[PDB]
């Protein structure tokens, strides 16, 4: 009889967790400040690293890696990509960002900036979207945090019928041996309005998130292509597959980046356990070649692969640490 | 660090002499007071609880008190009569007659200070007095009521001193009188304010273990003191013996005790049984475990899992594998993290002495603060009221100059005590 | 990288080796707090045998 | 040469200084009678051993040490132990009764009795110096002695001796080896009270200790005996500095120099290696690149924690045995290349290395086997303070229930104490958390 505890209530996808613990009739939910727990749940900010593996008696496990916020915040995420030298600085899947601090690099940002001006090349970047420097500047030190300066992919892949734009979030699972599984099924976050390229000012072409589309599920159901739907397309409009032409480069990518920081952040010797679900955000411009946005610490699945998921979390990342008494995942092996 | 022994009334000397007669034959002392044992484990803490004499005779550090002489004869014939220095044979004539106000205001007010005079003698003796641990009933008048006299003035005497009870519970399953609830709710109203630490033996407790456990159809007061005898040598094994701790009276209650009125517990007892009937299967570690956890081991009538326990103490006797009696108790405590408030971290501890009791290879006592314990005092409470709304049976007490209002007074402060006990188990 | 201030001896020796350069009260007020714990210890003392006169 | 006062509190304190003195004797030849047949200055001298040694014209070598315990039962096995002859009655101090694991019975109530014997004992040994570094004090956090009689003596030597450093040799709290249920309190109470006295304390978890015994000497349940075998190796490790010949840490001031540029954050890593079971019939004996790189595994830390996750101040590596400096650099260089060091910006980047050529001395018939060549760490990280985070979590779940607390306002301390003592504490918190994110 093993027990944990839920300290993150607002969590889609380890809400499901915990229902698919108490189902099997083998766990027992304790109390919040209960510290006899096997597993837990923690929360996203303020988790109390410091206080696990501390209890005689007990195997703990926590559904978080700490120290891996510098992967999945913007400002953090330039900087481990720009001085690890497994990924700086030739880096060729993340696009050419900047850390700039209200009133740092914002003298080495101008400097490539005039490089795109005097070559008369696409010169339109993001934090807002804008072609001019000025009016990113002045809207960084408006807002107050520190804010991230990347440059925009203007020519991204685009879907037909529509002409319209997309983002890939990929599901990817590291468990406590460090084994990096990355979920079979992803999902593409379509926008429904067609890309247009000259105004920057109309954001809802521009951006994929799943809350601003909600032309809204006139394509497929709630602005989300699977994998099946995407493959079939690949392979008609462009004779190729998805495997071949972004699937390699995502699980290059994931593979990469989570390899940088194993040394930091891995609980292999130590003495409390850690796994955590990682949602990789990859961009595909028209030359079919991949781009990492950024990774989120704390990722919402989709409604329809929430029971798979979620039951893969408890399968491998779970009871593989607490046994109780044809894989969905793609082990991306090092 | 000595600890003067106290005995009152029939029901304390019965099983005060019980205890005196067990802890002997562990620590190798025969009724002449010689040693004969082969363990120096034995003599290394037997200071704690005997006094030693000429010719190495180890003498008990023991004082026998009753208003009548009774009982206190039937020691002085009794196996170890012989042990006990005569002059700790404190007692009266006229006896209490199970009436709470004989004992602690008339008859006991007589004899008291004979009784103070012997424990002043034993201190004088001792290089540094811990405390005095007390044996009586509730129910009864002298053990009850002048016990109750005695624990208060010793108090005036050794402010600074732990006073410890084994206190036996009337239940109307084993019933001299009536008027037991008058006699056991004044006690406790003294108990409360005057001891760090009482053992709550139960009577019903006491028997239902003799009736539904151990299979004997009509339990006697030596089958109920059978019982009680394998719990106080439990209780007492880590003063008594050296361990890990060297456990005393005061370490015991700073641990116990989070509130100093809830120093109330409930003893357990495994392997639970019976007199003559040896067993030949020595229990494994998880047997004890489970079974030292269970409502139907506990030497008071509470369902544990009708409360929480603020804190345990846990003491394994026998040859066995120590990291197995951890893993267990860690065990249950995972198990049951429910039924351990979670505000005191690490409330569970467990000791292990090498020496089993007589007749078991192994054996687990436990003591538990456990919050299910104002189901004892609320049992005590009904039955008080049933009389007390009908002033039943309140001339023996107003007739020894008791008035009404004492009785409300000590029933107001059980039933806070028990709202004490209930404000903890929703915490 | 840079291995400075050697020192040998018979014994041993000792160095050092840089990878990178950077970038109370008085004897009267503690006689004053265990004497005034002292205090609250005889008042407390006096509460109880004044509570057991009664 | 300058002298230092070893000071032994409490039943860790005095346990720990029998384990320390023992093997400081065996490292210098010296012999349970307190002869020294290799010290050829009869009578006296001013050597390097002379600062934990003083000397007789009978030729015994005595420790410049106090024993002191508010029980009598401990130390009285040190008055008839092997090493009897080496102490005399001054320096063994005992009371009547222990402070029942409360700091409030052994600061305010036993405390005060005994506090003025402690110290006229003590000022005699400082008689005998000519010229006094300090104290180092060895108690635990969780006794009553421990905790409350320590801070006190702690408050009157920087009365006394204001001059004078003050090092501590602290055991911190585990419910594996669990005395009492208020270790949390003793410990937060003490910590506060002492703080501002102590100038270098070395943090050693009982739990960190209880599992290196368990998983490394496959004693299955290890006792004092055990524990403080292992935790006198470290200590000697630290110690060997003012004890032998050296350029590293050669007195007490430097301690502070080297490993605490902040005051209040005083409490260094100790990180050892190898450690080794005596009865492990094969052992392939482990080169200085292994052993140094074990002193980045948590699981050989005197404290459980997490030094990636936090920012260094300072790292001293004090190696034993066959060791020269070009195996240590280039195990250093290494090391650097595969684990997250992180030093604060105001701290240059590097390690202070001292190396003393006699392998460390094991006690005949204990648990360690021999090595060729061991390595103690001493790293001030902001990682530690998960320690006083855990301590100060069990804390605040008691003393929102005001649990206990009464038997600590019997003693005559008040209960703004506990509120000001975790107020101390959260301060400290802020600070680490300040310096290392
Ligand atoms: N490592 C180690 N820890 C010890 C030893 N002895 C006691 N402790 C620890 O010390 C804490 C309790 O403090 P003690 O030293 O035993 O008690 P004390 O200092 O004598 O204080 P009181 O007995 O209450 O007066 C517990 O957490 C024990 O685990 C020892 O020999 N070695
Ligand atoms: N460099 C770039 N070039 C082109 N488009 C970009 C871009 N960076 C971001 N985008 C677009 O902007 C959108 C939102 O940006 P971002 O990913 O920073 O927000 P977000 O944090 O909500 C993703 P998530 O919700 O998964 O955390 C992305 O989905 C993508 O559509
Ligand atoms: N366990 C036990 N309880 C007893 C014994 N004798 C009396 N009692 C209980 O004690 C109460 C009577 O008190 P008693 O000791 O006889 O009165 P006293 O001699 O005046 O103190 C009743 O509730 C009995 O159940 C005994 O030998 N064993
Ligand atoms: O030896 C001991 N001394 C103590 O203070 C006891 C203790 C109780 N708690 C402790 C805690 C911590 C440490 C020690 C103890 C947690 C809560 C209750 C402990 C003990 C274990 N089993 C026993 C059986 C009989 C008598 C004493 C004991
Ligand atoms: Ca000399
Ligand atoms: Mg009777
Ligand atoms: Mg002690």
């Amino acid at each position: 009889m093993y027990t944990f505890v839920v300290r993150d209530e607002n969590s889609s996808v380890y809400a499901e967790v915990s229902r698919l613990l108490l189902a099997t009739g083998q766990w027992k939910r304790l109390r919040k400040d209960n510290p006899r727990f096997n597993l837990m749940l923690g929360e996203r900010n303020r988790l109390p690293f410091g206080r696990l593996g501390h209890e005689p008696g007990l195997v703990q496990l926590v559904n978080y890696y700490r120290g891996a916020d510098k992967l999945c915040r913007k400002a953090s995420l330039v900087k481990l990509i720009k001085t690890s030298p497994e990924l700086s600085e030739s880096c060729t899947w993340f696009p050419e960002s900047y850390v700039i601090y209200p009133t740092d690099e914002r003298e080495v940002f101008l400097a490539a900036y005039n490089r795109r001006r005097e070559g008369r090349e696409g010169n339109v970047w993001i934090a807002l979207i804008s072609s001019e420097a000025s009016e990113l500047l002045d809207f960084i030190d408006e807002q107050g945090q520190v804010h991230v300066i990347q440059k925009y992919l203007e020519k991204p892949l685009l879907l037909e019928p529509g002409h319209r734009k997309f983002d890939i979030r990929s599901w990817v699972l590291v468990d406590h041996l460090y084994n990096i599984y990355l979920y079979r099924e992803g999902v593409l976050r379509t926008s429904s309005e067609p890309y247009n390229s000259a105004n920057f000012q109309d954001k809802t072409c521009h951006l994929t998130n799943h809350c601003i589309q909600k032309n809204y599920g006139r394509y497929e159901e709630g602005n989300e292509m699977f994998f099946e739907e995407f493959n079939q397309y690949l392979m008609d409009a462009l004779n190729t597959t998805l495997e071949n032409s972004i699937l390699l480069q995502i699980k290059h990518i994931i593979r990469s980046c989570l390899m940088c920081i194993e040394p930091a952040i891995s609980t292999k010797h130590l003495h409390y356990q850690s796994f955590q679900l990682f949602g990789f955000d990859f961009m595909v411009d028209e030359e079919l070649k991949v781009w990492l946005i950024e990774v989120n610490g704390a990722p919402a699945c989709a409604q329809k692969l929430y029971a798979e998921l979620c039951q893969g979390i408890v399968d491998v990342a779970i009871s593989s640490v607490f046994p109780l008494a044809t894989s969905i995942f793609i082990k991306l092996h090092h | 660090r000595e600890i003067v022994h106290i005995q009152a009334g029939q029901c304390g000397n019965q099983i005060g002499a019980k205890f005196w007669e067990v802890i002997s034959d562990e620590h190798g002392i025969d009724p002449t007071g010689s040693y004969h044992g082969d363990s120096d484990l034995q003599l290394e803490r037997i200071n704690v609880y005997y006094n030693e004499a000429t010719g190495n005779k180890y003498v008990p550090r023991a004082i026998l008190v009753d208003l009548e002489p009774g009982t206190m004869d039937s020691v002085r014939s009794g196996p170890f009569g012989q042990i006990f220095r005569p002059d700790n044979f404190v007692f009266g004539q006229s006896g209490a007659g199970n009436n709470w106000a004989k004992g602690h205001y008339t008859e006991g007010a007589e004899l008291v200070d004979s009784v103070l005079d012997v424990v002043r003698k034993e201190s004088e003796s001792c290089d540094c007095l811990q405390g005095f641990q007390l044996t009586h009933s509730l129910g009864g008048g002298t053990g009850s009521g002048m016990g109750t006299l005695l624990i208060s003035k010793i108090r005036e005497e050794y402010p600074d001193r732990i006073m410890n009870t084994f206190s036996v519970m009337p239940s109307p399953k084993v019933s001299d009188t009536v008027v037991e609830p008058y006699n056991a709710t004044l006690s406790v109203h003294q108990l409360v304010e005057n001891t760090d630490e009482t053992y709550c033996i139960d009577n019903e407790a006491l028997y239902d273990i003799c009736f539904r456990t151990l299979k004997l159809t009509t339990p006697t007061y030596g089958d109920l003191n059978h019982l009680v005898s394998a719990t106080m040598s439990g209780v007492t094994t880590c003063l008594r013996f050296p361990g890990q701790l060297n456990a005393d009276l005061r370490k015991l209650a700073v641990n116990m005790v989070p509130f100093p009125r809830l120093h109330f517990f409930m003893p357990g007892f495994a392997p639970l049984t019976s007199r003559g009937s040896q067993q030949y299967r020595a229990l494994t570690v998880p047997e004890l475990t489970q079974q030292m956890f269970d409502s139907k081991n506990m030497m008071a009538a509470c369902d544990p899992r009708h409360g929480r326990y603020l804190t345990v103490a846990a003491i394994f006797r026998g040859r066995m594998s120590m990291k197995e009696v951890d893993e267990q108790m860690l065990n249950v405590q995972n198990k049951n993290s429910s039924y351990f408030v979670e505000w005191i971290p690490n409330n569970v501890k467990t000791a292990v002495c090498d020496i089993p009791p007589r007749g078991l290879k192994m054996s687990a006592t436990f003591i538990g603060n456990s919050t299910a314990i104002q189901e004892l005092f609320k049992r005590i409470s009904e039955q008080f009221t049933a009389m007390f709304r009908r002033k039943a049976f309140l001339h023996w007490y107003t007739g020894e100059g008791m008035d009404e209002m004492e009785f409300t007074e000590a029933e107001s402060n059980m039933n806070d005590l028990v709202s004490e006990y209930q404000q903890y188990q929703d915490a | 990288m840079e291995v400075i201030e050697l020192n040998k001896c018979t014994s041993g020796q000792s160095f050092e080796v840089i990878l990178k350069p950077p970038s109370d009260p008085s004897l009267e007020e503690i006689q004053k707090k265990l004497e005034a714990a002292e205090e609250r210890r005889k008042y407390q003392e006096a509460e109880l045998l004044k509570h057991l006169a009664e | 040469m300058r002298e230092c006062i070893s000071i032994h509190v409490g039943q860790a304190g005095v346990q720990i200084g029998n384990a320390c003195w023992e093997l400081y004797c065996l490292e210098h030849g010296i012999q349970p009678d307190g002869q020294m047949p290799s010290d050829k200055t009869i009578g006296g001298g001013d050597d390097s051993f002379n600062t934990f040694f003083s000397e007789t014209g009978a030729g015994k070598h005595v420790p410049r040490a106090v024993f002191v315990d508010l029980e009598p039962t401990v130390i009285d096995e040190v008055r008839t132990g092997t090493y009897r002859q080496l102490f005399h009655p001054e320096q063994l101090i005992t009371g009547k009764e222990d402070a029942a694991n409360n700091y409030a019975r052994g600061h305010y109530t036993i405390g005060k009795e005994i506090i003025d014997l402690v110290l006229d004992r003590i000022r005699k040994l400082a008689d005998q110096c000519t010229g006094l570094q300090g104290f180092l004090v060895f108690h635990s956090f969780g006794g009553g002695t421990g905790s409350g009689f320590t801070s006190l003596l702690m408050e009157r030597l920087s009365v006394d001796y204001g001059k004078k450093s003050k090092l501590e040799f602290s055991i911190y709290p585990a419910p594996q080896v669990s005395t009492a249920v208020v270790e949390p309190y003793n410990s937060i109470l003490t910590t506060h009270t002492t703080l501002e006295h102590s100038d270098c304390a070395f943090m050693v978890d009982n739990e960190a200790i209880y599992d290196i015994c368990r998983r490394n000497l496959d004693i299955e349940r290890p006792t004092y005996t055990n524990l403080n075998r292992l935790i006198s190796q470290i200590v000697s490790s630290i110690t060997a500095s003012l004890r032998f010949d050296g350029a590293l840490n050669v007195d007490l001031t430097e301690f502070q120099t080297n490993l605490v540029p902040y005051p209040r954050i005083h409490f260094p890593l100790a990180t050892y290696a190898p450690v080794i079971s005596a009865e492990k019939a094969y052992h392939e004996q482990l080169s200085v690149a292994e052993i140094t790189n074990a002193c980045f595994e948590p699981a050989n830390q005197m404290v459980k924690c997490d030094p990636r996750h936090g920012k260094y101040m300072a790292c001293c590596l004090l190696y034993r045995g066959d060791v020269v400096p070009k195996d240590v650099n280039a195990a250093i260089a290494t090391i650097k290349t595969k684990r997250s060091i992180q030093f604060v910006d105001w701290c240059p980047t590097g390690f202070k290395v001292g190396i003393n050529y006699q392998p460390p001395t094991v006690v005949p018939g204990g648990d360690l086997a021999k090595v060729q060549r061991a390595v103690c760490m001493l790293s001030n990280t902001t990682a530690i303070a998960e320690a006083w985070a855990r301590l100060d979590h069990k804390f605040d779940l008691m003393y929102a229930k005001r649990a206990f607390v009464h038997w600590y306002v019997g003693e005559g301390m008040e209960e703004g104490e506990f509120s000001e003592a975790r107020e101390d504490m959260a301060a400290l918190e802020k600070d680490y958390e300040e310096v290392g994110v």
